């Protein structure tokens, strides 16, 4: 995908499988004030092998991993079970908030990283350790043409490799970081007609193009090429154009400035559920009941402007939706947020069937298991479930 | 120096 | 066929019915639900044999179905639906290679490819009571199929009539227990356990001794058919596949080559879970196995198929996928034609209800509006007609004419007509129907020459679908009107469409009373039969043949018929219910074709309608409705020979035994029409019989027979095969100078009467042969329609671009064709533009224009029933027109009347250039 | 008529000389006006698009694409030879001087052509071509010509004329990275010209 690293630079490496985003000590130098992190990235494909988007974000910081799947919550638990948008693991004031549009978490080092449910990830660092940088966002120093070296520390004179050199320890089956066979490039003819108004329309440079004044905050040149590369290899379906423009408009909104009004003219206009209060400009950190409802408020909610559909007009912003003011609005067990009763699982076990009263501030649980030949353990970015313990296969030959 | 605190963005596509 | 059970156990069978392989013997108690898969069987090929037709699944309230007849797509409840059927926390079906995978939350998983295998993968918790052929979850292969006995054909759901018997012969050809196979060898069938070869690695991980013993009886089935060969070795190699394994390449083009859908490859690893139009990988576990198959490249499986182009995927509407410019009809009862809207909105347009006596139900995989009615025309004698209903009014006519004919154009119909054009003197009758602005030969004189456009139609498909069932020919379009041809003047033409009303003419549709009230197009007053027959009249006729015996001495010899019986007093012995040579009289009233047995001719003298002329009409097309013909030929009074190697049956279903892989066979009525059926390892194609050595060819919609050079539309090469190896469509433009025309009934291109050439090195001919080149800049008129004269022609005033671009020496730069409705416009450099808009370059418009690239890169244009012009990928250009166009055209290119002398190519003045020229396209030519 | 067009506009409570709001003139002394404040010679002969409905745009304004040839026709002038108006059906191309080709036939000047299309040749010598909620064309004797659109669309059509939003630089060359080809040069027509 499009990349924007610690340091000050940005690139277009394309990828098949985990490769290393961020983190600090890779050889484990710096034995001083010692508080290693790292986070990785990976990279799935929708039927065109010409680029690749974010799929599964990974991190690992002080023996807790964290995940996200492209989804609307979760995957980032150690036990393997999703947690909310509100979430406390109480242990080192660990906690994961989600904007309305957005996906951030802090810890007692207040460390951040914002991915959203469809292919927008970013990274923010605690001011914890910021002396040197391990992974793709490169050494981070104020130089940006030495960040690319291998984790070996030598000398990278190959970027294309330089993802599978960062890469997640192991054997990739079919990982390629470039097309290996004939790569369905794009035809020039069409980006000429595709690039005009009503497709990457606005994201063009333009006074009386809309956000003209979030263009002098965030430049926009690197989001240019990116929507007429990634629309012309694309079938050139509507959507691609608003997920494109959208990355920009938060991008520039969030360095401060306001925004006005442009999903209107241009056609793509979200159909939010509920309240579904579309604003220019609004609040972030919607408001939701902590779990704790106790616990210090996050120092990123004091922040700029996100454009999303804000639903706390009216009803609260709890469990991804819109709930009423008297809606469940969590569970709030030990620091942990269990929504609208989704019938979870607490732990690896399989026994606790744990559905929750979010009204009540409490759960009602059940202690059975799957058993029946299907055991346990933790499913693909899912719940603690129910997985076959064999399946055999019948062979119905024909001649 | 505690003026450098900094962000990596990864954008979708 | 042979299959293994989970148990272990391995055993055979051959049927033909439709059977279950797996199904849960009660209703699981509780987390999961009833699963059962139904199994069809066919005879293919030969007898005693069987290849697996379709595998029916139905769990959670929902029947999904999946055929061979119809490769990779599913069947929902009835009707045709897109594969990527994600519904929720269950039924995730999604195409996997060349198998489909039914992907459940519950443990069951199926797995299926059609041709000949299928994998049905059982939860453990399955166990208890599983009653499906597949045996128990036991996995002991000994009590494996012990409740329901031995027989390994005792489960069967449904099924045709006829599955139970192969033939009234005991299923011909059992094969041989010993297996006398001289193909053991390691030339053919010998490539799954011989060692050090390209499937080594299985040969270890997979014991082949279970699976070598079903590839010796596809040779004594059939000796080495590469259709025999094909799909066990890579049933074997899916089943190896399953456990890992880094097979070499098993498929070779001399042993087993493969063909697959438009911009689809084979590959022996690739992935198992292609993207498809909801852009989601199936959640399921995948890259487990790096299935062999086709995968389309720069393109996705859109509804399971047709590897679309990029970003077209349709509309999501309701959760079923549904395709780009689908009528979905998705509400009940037609209530809405919606459109798929371009941008995945469910564009939604309140329909009309259409015609009262229309319904509106789910048939043939579509829901819309049906005909409900049904009709029946005869037409058994010579002369002998028979009107739309009631009495019969025998016209003894002795011309062209035309049975029912359109009166009244309407949107939802069709071009629909039939007309009989009695040969001469009485004789029998030769049928030809035209349906879609198309014209169809059904039959002729001898058994089969079914004329078309192509007069070799053996077993052909398109818009219309004919089926050479036996003894008769049936015909069927896309809308099911059924037309019939005995070969001698017997007809049967079952017309259901409801056109009612709307159809006029010796078959009229007056509905009403027996008279039926015929009307003509200006009044009708019955002034005498002949009066019928002079009012209709149809075209092409030679010399306008006259009606009517000198004398009318032809029906006095009946009087003789009184005197003395001399007429059929066996036809009267065999049409009475005592005569057992027709049991349908209670399908069809026998009183029609009696009076026609005994007044066809002078039944024992004079003018020669025979017993064996008129006999066998009635009971041989007495098999159009279902019916059991007991053999009339008893004693074979008249004998019905065999061309070689064949033995004569009253029920011969050669629908079955085709020797295309391709079977258009309508159905066959669900019945066997009458003939004479080859044996021993028989294949029958258009009468000769060869035994099983040279029928391995197949093709889309035309069987092509061995060593054939079928060539289909558009002159791009030719599909020749060989029976070793071939069956490779070779593609190649048709040269310059000949065209695609039907030359005495073949496709194969040949120089059309009209060659106005252009730029066949800068060569300008006359359609007429003066030759005089363009030799100046611009947009030229050549073939234009000369005005006010009312003919076919449009005002198709073709401006050749002959600019200097390439090389500055005035090849072909563009082209520029109005059309009378566009200024189309394509150019070999870059790009066709229509209406100045650019388009892809492989798109053609039947009513408008041929555009398509040569594998060289040349582009063609050519209107139906219109004009045509080359253009090579360097400038080149012949014109080409049929001589149907008689002058009748005044353009650069001359009349050709088929006179040189005639349009004298503007002899007083330049046609060329002096006159037609354009100049709308011209500069302002003033400074 | 008047020199700049302005026809069936009803204004003050009647149909007058009034102008629209929709208007580009079109090499009027040489000198293109787009929608908005710019001015400029083509300086290239062809056939160079002016105005279209953009591609994909929602309105349901019909396709009424244009290519006025470059040709110098009466002496130099570089004045639109021919108004190939490309409507949806087929071309409708008018000439002054000689009757209209309309789909390849020569036309009555006073009739209506096509469809929902008035075309008639001015009393003075020029030739008018309308279509209703849509594009006219006012093609004079000595080549003078204005496109002209009604003021019903703002920046919903990109052209050479580009947007109607009336922002003088934003539609010329766009602003920072873009490639607009405002001389178009539509190869359909346009001779291929390679060497
Ligand atoms: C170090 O970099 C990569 C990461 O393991 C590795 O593949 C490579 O062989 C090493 N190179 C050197 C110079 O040690
Ligand atoms: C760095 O510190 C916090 C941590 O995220 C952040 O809120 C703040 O805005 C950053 N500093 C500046 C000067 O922006
Ligand atoms: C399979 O399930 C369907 C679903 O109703 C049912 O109609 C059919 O009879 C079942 N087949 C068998 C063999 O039980
Ligand atoms: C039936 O006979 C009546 C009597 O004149 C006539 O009007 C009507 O058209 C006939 N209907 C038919 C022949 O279908
Ligand atoms: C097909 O190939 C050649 C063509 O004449 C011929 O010798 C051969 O016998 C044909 N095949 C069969 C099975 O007859
Ligand atoms: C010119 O080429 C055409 C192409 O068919 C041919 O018929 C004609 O005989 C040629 N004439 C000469 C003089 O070469
Ligand atoms: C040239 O452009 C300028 C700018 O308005 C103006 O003078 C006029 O419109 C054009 N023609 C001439 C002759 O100046
Ligand atoms: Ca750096
Ligand atoms: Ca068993
Ligand atoms: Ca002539
Ligand atoms: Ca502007």
């Amino acid at each position: 995908p499009h990349y924007n690293s610690f340091d000050g630079w940005s690139f277009d490496f394309q990828g098949t499988c985990n490769y290393l985003l961020a983190g600090t000590l890779c050889p484990g130098v710096n034995a001083e004030g010692l508080t290693p992190f790292t986070v990785t990235t990976k990279n799935e494909n929708r039927g065109s092998p010409a680029v690749s988007y974010v799929r599964q974000v990974t991190v690992t910081t002080l023996n807790t991993n964290i995940s996200i799947h492209k989804n609307e919550i979760g995957k980032v638990r150690v036990n393997g079970v999703l947690m909310a948008l509100p979430v406390y693991l109480a242990g080192g004031r660990i906690s994961v908030i989600n904007g309305g549009s957005k996906a951030v978490l802090e810890t007692d080092f207040g460390l951040q990283v914002t991915y959203d449910w469809n292919w927008r990830v970013d990274v923010t660092l605690p001011s914890s350790y910021h002396g040197a940088v391990c992974g793709l966002c490169g050494n981070m120093d104020k130089n940006h043409q030495n960040d690319q070296v291998f984790p070996n520390g030598t000398m990278a004179p190959s970027i294309p490799t330089w993802g599978g050199s960062w890469q997640v320890p192991g054997w990739d089956p079919l990982c390629w970081h470039e097309c290996q066979g004939s790569c369905p490039t794009c035809p020039e003819d069409r980006v000429e007609e595709y690039e005009g108004p009503g497709f990457c329309g606005p994201l063009a440079p333009g006074t009386g193009s809309p956000f003209t004044s979030c263009h002098a905050h965030v430049p926009p040149e690197s989001f240019f090429k990116g929507c007429v590369l990634d629309v012309c290899l694309g079938g050139g379906s509507k959507d691609i154009l608003c997920q494109a423009l959208a990355a920009y408009a938060a991008a520039c909104q969030a360095a401060g400035i306001k925004i006005e009004d442009w999903r209107t003219q241009a056609g793509c206009e979200i159909t939010c559920p509920d309240n579904s209060h579309y604003e220019l400009c609004g609040p972030p950190c919607p408001a939701s009941c902590p779990p704790p409802a106790r616990h210090t408020a996050p120092t990123v909610c004091d922040g700029p402007c996100v454009e999303g559909c804000q639903c706390d007009e009216g009803f609260v912003l709890s469990a991804d939706q819109c709930v009423p003011l008297d809606g469940g609005c969590g569970c709030w067990v030990n620091g942990t947020y269990y929504e609208a009763g989704t019938e979870f699982w607490a732990d690896t076990t399989c026994s606790k069937r744990c559905h929750c009263g979010p009204g009540g501030d409490s759960l009602v649980c059940k202690p059975a298991s799957c058993g029946l030949g299907e055991e346990c353990a933790l499913l693909p970015s899912g719940e603690i479930g129910c997985q076959p313990t064999s399946i055999t296969e019948c062979q119905a030959w024909g001649d | 120096v505690p003026n450098y605190n900094s962000t990596c963005w990864l954008w979708g596509d | 066929p042979h299959y293994t059970t989970l148990d272990g156990h391995r055993f055979d069978f051959q049927g033909t019915c439709e059977y279950l392989l797996s199904a849960p013997c009660h209703e699981p108690p509780t987390g999961t639900e009833y699963f059962n898969v139904t199994v069809a069987n066919e005879h293919r090929g030969s007898q005693a044999v069987s290849y697996t037709r379709s595998v029916t699944l139905q769990i959670y309230g929902l029947s999904l179905t999946l055929s061979a007849q119809w490769p990779r797509k599913l069947q929902v409840n009835g009707e045709f639906v897109a594969l990527p059927f994600h519904l929720d926390q269950k039924l995730s079906v999604y195409i996997s290679g060349a198998d489909v995978v039914v992907n459940t939350a519950s443990g069951v998983s199926l797995a299926f490819d059609g041709d000949s295998f299928v994998r049905l993968r059982v939860p453990a918790a399955y166990a208890g009571t599983l009653c499906g052929l597949c045996g128990n979850y036991n996995k002991n292969p000994n009590d494996d199929l012990t409740a329901v006995g031995g027989k390994p054909e005792g489960w069967k759901v449904g099924g045709a009539p006829g599955c139970d018997q192969c033939e009234p012969e005991p299923c011909p050809k059992p094969c041989t227990p010993e297996e006398q196979e001289p193909f053991r060898g390691p030339d053919a069938c010998g490539i799954i356990t011989a060692p050090e070869g390209p499937l080594a690695p299985c040969h270890s991980l997979v014991p082949p001794t279970q699976y070598f013993e079903a590839c010796l009886l596809d040779a004594c089935q059939v000796q080495g058919h590469p259709g025999g060969l094909c799909p066990a070795i890579a049933t074997y190699v899916a089943a190896c596949q399953a456990a890992g394994a880094q097979l070499g390449e098993w498929r070779k083009p001399d042993f087993c080559p493969l063909q697959c859908p438009a911009h689809s490859h084979y590959q022996l690893c690739g992935d198992s879970c292609p993207v498809s139009c909801p852009s989601l990988s199936a959640p399921v576990g995948c890259e487990t196995i790096c299935r062999e198959g086709c995968v389309c490249d720069a393109g996705f499986v859109l509804s399971g198929d047709t590897c679309v182009p990029v970003g077209q995927c349709g509309c999501l509407y309701q959760g079923r996928y549904y395709v780009l410019g689908a009528t979905f009809y998705p509400g009940p009862e037609c209530e809405r034609l919606c459109e798929c809207g371009p941008d995945g909105q469910v564009t939604c347009q309140e329909g009309a209800d259409c015609e009262p006596y229309e319904e509106c139900r789910i048939e043939n995989g579509v829901q819309a509006c049906h005909p409900t009615g049904c009709g029946h025309c005869l037409a058994n004698g010579g002369l002998h007609y028979v009107t739309l209903d009631g009495r019969v009014y025998d016209l003894h006519g002795s011309c062209s004419y035309v049975l029912a004919s359109v009166c009244h154009p309407k949107p939802g119909d069709e071009e629909f007509s039939i007309v009989l054009e009695k040969n001469s003197a009485g004789d029998p009758q030769r049928v030809v129907v035209t349906v879609a602005g198309q014209v169809v030969g059904l039959a002729r004189g001898p058994q089969v020459t079914v004329d078309g456009e192509v007069v070799t139609l053996p077993v052909a498909t398109g818009h219309v679908s004919v089926t050479a069932e036996g003894r008769n020919i049936v015909l069927q379009t896309n809308k099911g009107m059924k037309v019939l041809f005995d070969g001698d003047a017997h007809i049967l033409m079952s017309i259901p469409s409801s056109f009612r009303g709307r159809l006029c003419g010796l078959c009229g549709n007056f509905n009403g009373n027996w008279s039926d009230d015929f009307v003509l197009p200006s009044g009708a007053v019955a002034p005498n039969v002949e009066a019928f027959g002079t009012a209709w009249r149809a075209p092409g006729s030679s010399l306008g043949c006259g009606e009517g015996c000198g004398p009318q001495g032809c029906p006095v010899c009946l009087a003789e018929e009184t005197q003395a019986y001399e007429k059929n007093d066996a036809c009267g012995k065999i049409r009475d219910p005592h005569g057992p040579f027709a049991a349908c009289h209670k399908v069809l009233s026998p009183l029609e074709y009696f009076r026609q047995c005994v007044y066809d001719m002078c039944a024992h003298k004079g003018d020669k309608a025979y017993l064996c002329r008129s006999l066998a009409a009635y009971t041989a097309a007495c098999q159009a409705a279902g019916a059991a013909v007991k053999p009339w030929r008893t004693d074979s009074v008249c004998p019905l020979q065999c061309p070689a190697h064949s033995h004569y049956s009253i029920c011969t279903r050669s629908c079955q035994g085709s020797c295309a892989a391709l079977s258009g066979l309508t159905g066959c009525t669900t019945r066997c029409f009458e003939g004479c059926e080859c044996d021993d390892h028989f294949l029958l194609s258009h009468g000769v019989c060869i035994p099983a050595q040279d029928c391995g060819c197949v093709h889309n919609g035309q069987y092509m027979p061995v060593n054939s050079s079928l060539m289909s539309s558009d002159c791009s090469e030719r599909c020749f095969c060989s029976p070793n190896n071939g069956l490779t469509c070779h593609e190649a433009g048709c040269p310059s100078g000949h065209v695609c025309e039907i030359q005495a009934g073949v496709r194969e291109c040949q120089a059309a009467r009209g060659l106005c050439s252009i730029s066949v090195g800068a060569n300008l001919t006359t359609f007429d042969g003066a030759h005089n080149a363009i030799s100046s800049p611009g947009v030229y008129e050549l073939s234009s329609r000369c005005p006010g004269l009312q003919k076919n022609v449009p005002w198709y005033r073709v401006l050749a671009d002959v600019q200097p671009c390439h090389n500055n020496d005035k090849i072909v730069s563009k082209v520029h064709i109005f059309f009378q409705d566009g200024l189309v416009t394509v150019i070999p450099s870059k790009g066709a533009w229509v209406n100045g808009l650019r388009v892809d370059l492989p798109a053609t418009v039947l009513t408008s224009v041929s555009v398509r690239r040569m594998p060289d890169g040349s582009m063609l244009v050519h209107q139906k029933a219109g004009v045509t012009v080359w253009l090579g990928k360097d400038g080149l250009l012949d014109v080409m027109v049929g001589d149907d166009l008689a002058a009748m055209l005044c353009g650069a290119c001359g009349n050709f009347d088929g006179d040189q002398t005639n349009d004298a190519y503007g002899s007083q003045g330049k046609t060329p250039i002096e006159k037609w020229r354009a100049q709308d396209f011209s500069p302002c030519s003033n400074t």
